[PDB]
RNA sequence: GCCCAGACAGCCAGGAUGUUGGCUUAGAAGCAGCCAUCAUUUAAAGAAAGCGUAAUAGCUCACUGGUCGAGUCGGCCUGC
């Protein structure tokens, strides 16, 4: 009962097995990752197959484990605004694709929670220093 | 109750005490007639005095995170709110507290290792 | 001076002078290391004490009964609790209240003729 | 040139948020490699200097406070 442990990220809605890269991982603080598959490419249905969502995963205190899919949009639509399969080695020499100012105040707000900072204008930005580091021009 | 003691029951009230009581009078008799206690009432050398409760912020620990964590947790800041006031320790982390949540406050802070002071 | 006794001069000061304080130490040290003491200063309870509702009764006044009915009225106690929370004047009428409330709820107070104060 | 606004080193507690930056890669998530290296929250945290993982995790460093407490640091030249 006292015995716990913390931690899981964003895993692609459909993958698990095998081993690599979730294998000993978080198969050896009390969770096997034998069930625990079924139990996440089957909760994780009717959404985007292509959407990195991280959910928070407890361990253990017997044996099992814990589920909590949270919610991309963010990260998504960020990358599949410019390009996701066709991106840039050196992204700053040149673009991919390009996004307006009204999809700039779009991907804000849907994620304050999590994204944080005070006014809409402080939220404008600093996804505009996310803005690109990845082709993308800010205009 | 008499008038002196009264005056006495004032100076022991904490501000908050005060304040609500001030706004209070001012509900009935009005902001003209609740003029005499608001104005009477302020003077209560709280800021005067440069108090007492609050948990200002003496140290917090060579790192942010763990301090400012706990400052955005009872606060509620991003990246610009407890990033430019929590350092020099702007130790108004937070205000109105009783002293169990200042008590408390402090904890959370310590935990993170921040040096803090109850006022 | 004594570090300590720095501590209980800057617990004395007033506002005004605070200010002064922390603006000439920005002006000497900079806003990057004049930094650690615009901060120590800030938290003097000025608005910490007061900008938060509950609703205390100070007297009763004249009229008790008067007191009582409006007591009867919003908590709905009975007539032993509700005098009995009148004549000690236990404070606390209710608490948990809006500003707004707590401000009204004494707006049917001190017309049956009591002396009340929120904390 | 730096010095009594006690720092530089110990010890305590602390190294984040978007983000596992992107691309690439079976996987690479600060730490294979290829490019950049911005911003949001503060005294202070590099989209990260090392150890570490299959990839995470974990552990340190940089940065700054508390505590511990005086000259130090860079450089030129000469004698043996």
């Amino acid at each position: 009962k006292k015995v716990q442990a913390y931690v899981k990220l964003q895993v692609a809605a459909g993958m698990a097995n095998p081993s690599p890269p979730v294998g000993p991982a978080l198969g050896q603080q009390g969770v096997n990752i034998m069930e625990f598959c079924k139990a996440f490419n089957a909760k994780t249905d009717s959404i985007e197959k292509g959407l990195p969502i991280p959910v928070v995963i407890t361990v253990y205190a017997d044996r099992s484990f814990t589920f909590v899919t949270k919610t991309p949009p963010a990260a998504v639509l960020l990358k599949k605004a410019a390009g996701i399969k066709s991106g840039s080695g050196k992204p700053n020499k040149d673009k991919v694709g390009k996004i307006s100012r009204a999809q700039l105040q779009e991907i804000a707000q849907t994620k304050a929670a999590d994204m944080t900072g005070a006014d809409i204008e402080a939220m404008t930005r600093s996804i505009e220093g996310t803005a690109r580091s990845m082709g993308l021009v800010v205009e | 109750i008499t008038k002196d003691q009264i005056i006495e029951a004032v100076a022991a009230m904490s501000v908050m005490d005060v304040v609500e009581l001030i706004s209070a009078m001012e509900e009935k008799f009005g902001v003209s007639a609740a003029a005499a206690v608001a104005v009477a009432a302020g003077p209560v050398e709280a800021a005067e005095e440069k108090t007492e409760f609050d948990v200002i912020l003496k140290a917090a620990g060579a790192n942010k995170v763990a301090v400012i964590k706990a400052v955005r947790g009872a606060t509620g800041l991003g990246l610009k709110e407890a990033k430019d006031l929590v350092e020099s320790a702007p130790a108004a982390l937070k205000e109105g507290v009783s002293k169990d949540d200042a008590e408390a406050l402090k904890k959370a802070l310590e935990e993170a290792g921040a040096e803090v002071e109850v006022k």
